[PDB]
């Protein structure tokens, strides 16, 4: 019931490139607040790179920072927040779990929204872990593979063809 | 840019 955790302003058009990362954040507010936090942290860092001075962008980022400060406080004594190494592993491993879920569906020839979303979200989470520093080679490889699969399978199903 | 938002951002990471 912290007011700072209430919804943000509408996303500025300048920040279109982080719309899906922010959506991922909010879909995890209950499910996994650690993921919710770091997705917002990435959105904040990326948004500042893009535009922190245009009034709408400055206002949006100011509210996002309010929400980050509140959420960090509320997460309290959480290892994945107090220890960057653990936070990075938490996100990397959550990405890997949905990646391997989607891979298992793919290998079985089971194509559906959930595994498409799992591939795509895995790729978004690898974007997010750039907040911890340089990506590993395997990070780069997984993000590319996952986003390719999400796009490819989606397009095939849209056209009625088996991937 | 080095502004007040980036300074608040750095404080989160401390």
């Amino acid at each position: 019931s912290m007011a700072a955790l209430a919804p943000l302003p509408p996303l500025p058009a300048q920040f279109k490139s982080i719309q899906h990362h922010l959506r991922t954040a909010q879909e995890h507010d209950k499910r996994d607040p650690v993921v919710a936090y770091y997705c917002r942290l990435y959105a904040m860092q990326t948004g500042m790179k893009i535009d922190s001075k245009t009034p709408e962008c400055r206002k949006f980022l100011s509210k996002l920072m309010d929400q980050l400060e509140a959420l960090k406080k509320q997460l309290g004594d959480n290892e994945a927040i107090t220890q960057e190494i653990v936070g990075c592993a938490h996100l990397e491993n959550y990405a890997l779990k949905m990646f391997l879920y989607a891979d298992n569906e793919d290998r079985a020839g089971r194509f559906h929204k959930n595994m498409i979303k799992s591939f795509y979200t895995a790729s978004l989470l690898i974007d997010v872990i750039t907040v911890f520093g340089e990506l590993t080679d395997e990070n780069v490889k997984h993000r590319k593979y996952a986003r390719w699969k999400a796009t490819y399978i989606h397009n095939c199903l849209k056209n009625g063809e088996t991937p | 840019d080095f502004d007040d938002l980036s300074r608040r951002f750095e404080e989160l990471k401390k």
